[PDB]
């Protein structure tokens, strides 16, 4: 009964991060020693637990959020932070307790001629709540006219690819993300650790 | 880690075909990334010459070309002119945070079949104002001469004047050429205590020489 | 179109920290990595910092052991370098480059477009103005010198920058004392010396010294 911490990390494909993939862990026992300890992930910082008293705790709701973002924006993948990627695309709360974790991926999500898969949300009415999803396609109001559902003056599609490339700079490369999410809500505590 | 390396210095007649190479590791260039090559002509900031180790910006002629494979890279130039006479530079990327941009060596690149030229020798004698001011300097000028090669020596009437002498490296010249400069420090009382003072340049055998008079 | 000026070099005590700025104009600044860079006088080049566009991303090389830092302002569209526990090998030209279009297969990988550049000379010594004095003279030779001057460099124009055919500016040299000489000559025709006034103009930015002298013909 090994928690599926595999099939995320491990997985082929990557969500967008406006469209970031959520996956749940429950009813297993979580060998996170397999994770702290392999030295493959450029970033791994946990907010409010310790990789290893993580080993010796219970939870009752843990979730893996998987995507992909460009190397200067995995800074904004933590509480308190403001950008593009933290308004309108993935929110951490202040008081998140959790796992960031993030590791370069230019091998396998740059293509020469540029990928274009990958998309971020470019502007928002209002800041993403924290754990908030947009997937809304809909045309950006960014002044007095109205759009109608066409581009122009003051008015742009929301998302914009990424145009990943191999022989981009470190700050362009892809990097992909795994949040881990712990919350020990007033439930079973169904995740554990050896 | 640390540097690229290239040839100090690569020379050629006009006319014909030069490279430069720019030999890398496979943390760099084996690692995927492209080269760049950059021009510094004397006594000017670098400009990009060559990007994405095959591309060319606005204003580069066709001569120039770059290729790269493996862990190498090259810079070709086909028909050398005079004013390619430069600091070429090579340069690369490593996904280590640590390093980064890696730098070339460098290469001087010039360009022979210029003929000969004797130095331009002119000598100046202390201005009113210093000897106002209780010092005096003796300026030799030179300049318009080729190979880059001289030697300066200061005569006291007929005699040694090696106290007081400062004398500056030849330097590229923008027509490729060369210039040198010499100065001689000495108080109001040697200056007017001497009938003469000369200035001798050597160069190939051949002495050019210049001399001043307190009168 | 794209400028890229620098500014702040000049002397400073080993140990001590300075602050050079780079303004940038023509593009859109905040859409670029910016850099620095520097080149020992007669030496090679080093990448020395960068910052991204967005300017919350600062990456640097170990060898300098973290004591640059470098900032960016798109209210004014400048950059900044600051540096601190400077010593006497870190006395260079400095140059502000614009990276790569984030929209190309280079980007943030090489140095587009480049500064003038500012030297930056670290030592224990003290900054001094120089003295310009005048080298008086078919043609003829007209110059003036400039002597003892601490630290380099110094620029000499002639009549305001209109005079530009036949001016030869010659290297400095450095003196048992410590201090730096160079002179600037121009070959003119001896009938105009008789109708024609010749000033020359000489620029210390380290010590923020500008001098016009007159050399007119002795005699
Ligand atoms: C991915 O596969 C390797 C194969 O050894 C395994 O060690 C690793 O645990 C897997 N991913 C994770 C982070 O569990």
């Amino acid at each position: 009964n090994l928690c599926p911490f595999g099939e995320v990390f491990n997985a082929t494909r990557f969500a967008s991060v406006y469209a970031w993939n959520r996956k749940r862990i429950s009813n297993c026992v979580a060998d996170y020693s397999v994770l702290y300890n392999s030295a493959s992930f450029s970033t791994f910082k946990c907010y409010g637990v310790s990789p290893t008293k993580l080993n010796d705790l219970c939870f009752t709701n843990v979730y893996a959020d998987s995507f992909v973002i460009r190397g200067d924006e995995v800074r904004q993948i933590a509480p308190g932070q403001t950008g593009k990627i933290a308004d309108y695309n993935y929110k951490l709360p202040d008081d998140f307790t959790g796992c960031v974790i993030a590791w370069n991926s230019n091998n396998l999500d740059s293509k020469v001629g540029g990928n274009y898969n990958y998309l971020y949300r470019l502007f928002r009415k209002s800041n993403l709540k924290p754990f908030e999803r947009d997937i809304s396609t809909e045309i950006y109001q960014a002044g007095s006219t109205p759009c109608n559902g066409v581009e122009g003056f003051n008015c742009y599609f929301p998302l914009q690819s990424y145009g990943f490339q191999p022989t981009n700079g470190v700050g362009y490369q892809p990097y992909r993300v795994v949040v881990l999410s712990f919350e020990l809500l007033h439930a079973p505590a169904t995740v554990c650790g050896p | 880690q640390p540097v690229l390396t290239q040839p100090p210095s690569v020379s050629g007649a006009p006319g014909q075909r030069i490279t430069i190479s720019c030999t890398g590791s496979s943390s760099n260039i084996g690692a995927g990334y492209d080269v760049h090559w950059y021009q510094q002509l004397p006594g000017t900031a670098p400009k990009l010459l060559i990007y994405g180790s095959s591309s060319r910006p606005s204003g580069v002629p066709d001569r120039f070309s770059g290729s790269k494979s493996g862990t190498s890279a090259s810079l070709a130039i086909t028909g050398l002119q005079a004013e390619d006479e430069a600091d070429y530079y090579c340069q690369s990327y490593d996904s280590s945070l640590s390093v980064l941009y890696v730098f070339g060596t460098g290469t001087k690149v010039t360009v022979l079949g210029q003929p000969k030229a004797a130095p331009s020798v002119t000598l100046f004698p202390p201005s009113s104002e210093e000897l106002q001011a209780n010092k005096a300097t003796l300026v030799c000028l030179i300049s318009d001469f080729y190979p880059g090669a001289v030697t300066v020596a200061w005569k006291a009437d007929s005699s040694p004047v090696k106290a007081g002498v400062e004398t500056t490296t030849p330097s590229k010249q923008s027509n490729n050429k060369y210039a040198a400069s010499s100065y001689l420090s000495l108080t109001p009382e040697q200056w007017k205590s001497h009938r003469s003072y000369s200035c001798q340049v050597t160069h190939e055998g051949s002495t050019v020489e210049k001399t001043v008079a307190p009168t | 179109e794209v400028q890229l000026v620098e500014s702040g070099g000049g002397l400073v005590k080993p140990g001590g920290s300075l602050r050079l700025s780079c303004a940038a104009s023509g593009f859109t600044f905040s859409s670029y990595y910016m850099n620095w860079v520097r080149q020992a006088p007669g030496k090679g080049l080093e990448w020395v910092s960068s910052i991204s566009s967005d300017g919350y991303n600062t990456y640097y090389p170990d060898s300098l052991k973290g004591r640059f830092t470098i900032s960016r302002d798109s209210a004014k569209n400048s950059l900044y370098l600051q540096m601190n526990s400077l010593r006497a090998d870190d006395t260079a030209v400095y140059y502000c480059a614009r990276d790569f279009s984030g929209h190309t297969a280079v980007a943030g990988t090489g140095f587009e477009y480049w500064g003038q550049g500012t030297l930056v000379t670290v030592s224990s010594a003290s900054t001094k103005g120089p003295s310009v004095f005048p080298l008086a003279p078919g043609t003829a030779a007209l110059g003036c010198l400039v002597k003892d001057y601490f630290p380099e460099p110094v620029t000499v124009s002639w009549n305001s920058g209109a005079l530009t055919s036949g001016v030869h500016t010659f290297p400095a040299v450095l003196q048992s004392s410590g201090l730096y000489s160079l002179s600037s000559v121009v070959t003119v025709p001896s009938s105009s010396l008789g109708t024609q006034t010749y000033i020359c103009n000489v620029n210390h930015k380290p010590s923020n010294t500008k001098v016009d002298k007159k050399v007119e013909p002795k005699s």
